[PDB]
RNA sequence: AAGUGUAGUAUCUGUUCUUAUCAGUUUAAUAUCUG
RNA sequence: CAGAUACUAACAC
């Protein structure tokens, strides 16, 4: 899932996840865990390291997303819509979670 | 008492000054901004400003007036040769050759 | 005195500087906002930010002259 | 209130502060110190810094009354017109040839430093990289 | 093992600002680089001075302090009652006096030494 | 000399002489910060007596408006010892 | 909130005037351009096969393969760390509208673009530039860098594609570029320069010397110019015409770390720094802004901004705008 | 006839020291102290 | 170094 600042896991079998950046999640626990467990018991060699494949998600399924604008890194106030009303357009996120996003008054 | 309090025991030397002695702290001081430094000041061709206050020695207000030069002649701008032109098909000239 | 940070007359500056630097560590470590920004300028983890200014605490301006 | 009155009062206590007396610059800092304390968040740092030129020169003086209220003052001026101006009049003397000078400079530094340890961040001046030493933070001159 | 001040000048980006007693100092490098900083403020002239900070202010006559012109024309300087008036002279025709910039500080000697702005308020 | 240790839960009191005297500076104006003081300040024959004096104490000593905004509240047990 | 995609930290935008579509930069530091990110992978590949040396080849191949073919969401999986002074960074022309991208390009591993403007030169008119300000191998910290350039486009197709015009070096990173009086204002390190357009490299016309350390911003008004030091705040310098120079008049009393700068009149700056504050800082009347014996006032210009406002926000003000 | 004590400053009064030629202790420097 | 005088600290009684 995205870098955390925080990870909260709620007694009703949900994951809430404070993004670091961006909007934060809150998943459905849908398995508690094919895939390789490693172990401390097992042997392993100087320098070694144990390997595992990142995939799609499996134990937790998206439930809700929080639209967050940190990070606003640029902002700009215009009416580029022609709806004599301006918007602001921000540009926010870190990485490849980086957005260009729009904001306008009112409910969606 | 006197004598020792205004330090008149104590006897400093300026060359700029040719080899006058203030006997002085406080004459001492006073003196870069005065006739005779200013008088060997134009005689080494230095201005007398606070650059050189506290400065008696001929070999260092020569150096040091040196190196104040370069730093503000580095510190201006000089369109004569620091202006970009092109001449014909993007080629660089100076301000001179333009 | 007593309060780490102060100074007085035979204070050098390597003393001084090291104050600085280990003062302005922990202020990056408490303003959510400037570690969010050094964390976005180095493309980095805020996790990893925190750490590699708590690694730099040790010895922030090189050893003691 | 004191907002409302630190205009008509100020060039009364510039004259009480370049007064011989000790005892008309000792009081002089009093007030200056209570008014600063009470007008903290209300304009009127122009006022507390030019009083602060009269104040300061006072910072030599030995006689524990004047020093202590001179003292006082200060630590009142660091909350009106805040640290970043009090480190800007303690920078020169710190590493002052004289120990004099730096006695009394670390003793005000130290004062702001309790006082604005936080705040002293943002204010520190840049110092430059030794061959064997690193003083830049390097952090702060990021851009994003 | 100190600079000489010819020495201690040439190492410095302003000379200018090198003293005579800065040599002698633990850290003169550190001391001239700072005095060079944007806005900070001198060390008092009188430091190094045997008399003591005012006390060669002495065998000169000094007229008594003059009144800011607003408390002046209250007319309290003539009666030593009208209470509006006492009032408007602090709360209308208060004048700033003028105040010294930042880092001046006083000596001895010192004493006889679209333009329209925005968020403005409006008139009353 | 102040005791300048850790402020505990207890309360400062002062004796009826030196009522509204701000403990750290003496003004009688504006108290405003309730002080507290160490344990051991306020432990067995030390119960209830005076910050300033230790004589008997009969209200509660304070902090005044200017010693709060200095945050000299903060430095520890004011207890003249 | 609409959301339209980005591929790296976007660093500014300008809106092009005369069709309203914004022209981004993004870079991100230890970061891989799609280019190194696939020879990265082309190398990893081929040494994943030449690990074997048995019949267990056929099976590195198709393991080889399988990766070369595997493509992870950047956005799920987070972007490849490249190493420390690593740059990937892009100039993306995006309708606002729809966030389509009308055009992208991407820079050179290890260019990270800081600066963009939109512009036109009075030497031709009616075309219009994109300006972009670029770092070479920047290292943070500590800070070292390999000079920068500033790349140069027209934009073309009524303000939907970068043509590639010209690269000119600087000596250090050009942080801020504003348009100015038909030519363009550009902040590189602690130099102040005007640029023409010329033809094979921008032209230096002007520059000034005595700003304190880098430029971290530019902004306009008539013959008046401020300049954001990254901690030395707000200088005013004007631009003189008939004598070609840039002159210092007036700074502030303060250090502020600068991180964004309004103009709210011809006299008054609004400023946000590092550490969470906002700040007016306002000429008094009768500033003169037509200017070894000289000093200036406490080691700085003859002339001082004095502080009308001061705020502690709380949190790092990176935008501020009249409006 | 509104007195005395504690802690601390300031100002007149009457004392404010001839040395060669260097070193040391010191100090910002001088002076001071010791050869 | 002593005497005289003036003063400071909402000093204390
Ligand atoms: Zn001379
Ligand atoms: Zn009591
Ligand atoms: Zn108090």
């Amino acid at each position: 899932v995205p870098v955390a600042a925080a990870m909260c896991v709620l007694k009703t079998g949900f994951l809430f996840v404070a993004s670091e950046f961006g909007n934060h999640y809150l998943y459905q626990i849908a398995h508690l865990g094919e895939e390789p467990e490693f172990s401390s018991a097992m042997p392993l060699e100087e320098g070694d390291t144990f390997f595992f494949q990142p995939r799609p998600l499996k134990n937790l399924v998206l439930v809700d997303e929080l639209d967050s604008l940190s990070p606003i890194l640029f902002c700009q106030i215009a009416d580029l819509a022609n709806e004599d009303t301006p918007q602001l357009y921000v540009a926010c996120g870190r990485g490849p979670r980086s957005s260009l996003r729009v904001l306008r008054h009112g409910l969606e | 008492w006197l004598y020792k309090l205004h330090g008149l025991n104590i006897n400093y030397n300026c060359e700029i000054c040719g080899n006058y002695t203030y006997r002085g702290p406080k004459a001492f001081q006073r003196h870069f901004a005065e006739w005779r430094h200013a008088h060997g000041m134009r005689c080494l061709g230095i201005p007398n400003t606070a650059h050189f206050a506290n400065v008696t020695q001929i070999e260092d207000a020569v150096s040091l007036w040196a190196k104040l030069k370069l730093q503000k002649a580095s510190e201006r701008w000089q369109p004569d040769t620091e202006e970009e032109y092109e001449d014909s098909s993007g080629n660089v000239v100076n301000k001179k050759t333009y | 005195s007593k309060y780490i940070g102060t100074g007085h007359a035979d204070t050098t500056k390597w003393e001084w500087l090291v104050n600085q630097h280990r003062d302005s560590y922990c202020s990056y470590m408490g303003h959510f906002d400037l570690l969010n920004y050094f964390a976005i300028a180095e493309n980095e983890s805020k996790a990893r930010v925190r750490f590699n200014l708590m690694e730099k605490m040790l010895q922030p301006c090189g050893p003691p002259a | 209130m004191g907002k409302d009155y630190i205009y008509a009062v100020t060039p009364l206590l510039e004259d009480a502060l370049m007064d011989r007396d000790l005892v008309h610059r000792q009081t002089a800092s009093a007030v200056v110190q209570h008014m600063s304390l009470g007008v903290y968040g209300f304009g009127c740092e122009d006022s507390l810094n030019h009083l602060l030129n009269y104040v300061w020169p006072n910072v030599f003086e030995t006689s524990p009354h004047v020093i202590q209220a001179v003292m006082g003052a200060l630590e009142g001026l660091r909350v009106a017109i805040g640290p970043c101006r009090m480190l800007q009049y303690c920078l020169q003397g710190l590493f002052h040839p004289a120990r004099k000078v730096r006695d009394v400079y670390w003793k005000i530094y130290n004062s702001i430093y309790i006082g604005s340890q936080d705040a002293l961040i943002a204010h520190y001046p840049r110092i430059y990289n030794d061959d064997k030493n690193t003083y830049i933070r390097y952090e702060l001159d990021y851009i994003l | 093992n100190r600079f000489t001040v010819a020495e201690l000048k040439q190492l410095v980006a302003r000379p200018d600002v090198v003293e005579m007693h800065d040599v002698t100092a633990q850290d003169p490098k550190l001391l001239v680089h700072l005095k060079a900083t944007r806005n900070s403020v001198p060390v008092p002239r009188h430091w190094c001075f045997k008399r003591k900070y005012l006390q060669g202010k002495r065998g000169i006559e000094k007229p008594p302090f003059e009144l800011p012109d607003f408390i002046k024309r209250t007319g309290i300087q003539e009666m030593r009652i009208d209470y509006q008036k006492l009032h408007d002279a602090f709360f209308k025709w208060q004048t700033k006096p003028k105040l010294t910039i930042h880092g001046d500080l006083y000596y001895e000697g010192k004493e006889f030494e679209d333009r329209t702005p925005w968020g403005e308020l409006e008139p009353s | 000399i102040f005791c300048r240790k850790q402020a505990g839960v207890a309360i400062g009191r002062l004796c009826e002489k030196c009522d509204g005297k701000c403990v750290i500076c003496d003004s009688y104006v504006r108290p405003c910060t309730l002080v507290r003081i160490c344990d051991e300040c306020n432990y067995g024959s030390y119960q209830g007596r005076c910050v300033i004096c230790g004589g008997p104490g009969v209200s509660d000593a304070y902090y005044c408006k200017e010693c709060t905004i200095q945050e000299k509240d903060r430095d520890g047990c004011p207890k003249i010892v | 909130q609409v959301a339209f995609p980005l591929q790296y930290t976007p660093r500014k935008f300008v809106i092009h005037p005369e069709s309203n579509n914004l022209i981004i930069i993004e870079t991100d530091h230890n970061a891989y351009t799609e280019a190194t990110k696939a020879q990265r992978k082309q190398q990893m590949a081929e040494e994943m096969v030449e690990a074997a040396g048995e019949d267990e080849r056929e099976l590195a191949a198709e393991m080889a393969a399988a990766f070369l073919n595997e493509n992870l969401p950047e956005s799920i999986f987070g972007a490849p760390k490249a190493g420390n002074g690593q740059w990937a960074s892009v100039i993306r022309v995006m309708n606002p509208i729809q966030g389509n991208t009308l055009d992208l390009v991407q820079l050179e591993q290890n260019e990270a673009a800081f600066s963009v403007a939109v512009c036109r030169f009075s030497n031709t008119g009616e075309d219009w530039y994109v300006l972009v300000g670029v770092a070479k191998d920047l290292i943070l910290n500590p800070r070292s860098v390999a000079g920068g350039f500033v790349y140069t486009y027209k934009l073309v197709n009524n303000g939907e594609k970068l043509e590639f015009l010209h690269k000119t070096p600087v000596e250090e990173v050009p942080a801020a570029i504003a348009p100015f009086q038909g030519r363009v204002l550009i902040g590189v390190g602690k130099l102040l320069r005007v640029y023409d357009l010329g033809k094979k490299k921008l032209l230096r016309k002007c520059e000034n010397k005595h700003i304190a350390n880098y430029i971290s911003g530019i902004q306009t008004i008539g013959h008046r110019v401020i300049v954001s030091d990254v901690q030395e705040s707000f200088i005013w310098v004007r631009y003189k015409r008939n004598e070609n120079q840039l002159i210092i008049f007036a700074d502030d009393t303060y250090p502020r770390w600068v991180t964004t700068a309004s103009l709210l009149d011809y006299d008054t700056v609004a400023g946000a720094d590092k550490f969470g504050n906002i700040c007016v800082v306002r000429l008094p009347p009768n500033t003169n802004d037509e200017v070894l014996w000289d000093r200036g006032l406490l080691n700085g210009a003859s002339q001082k901004a004095e502080v009308i406002m001061n705020y502690h926000v709380g949190e790092t003000v990176l935008s501020l705008q009249k409006t």
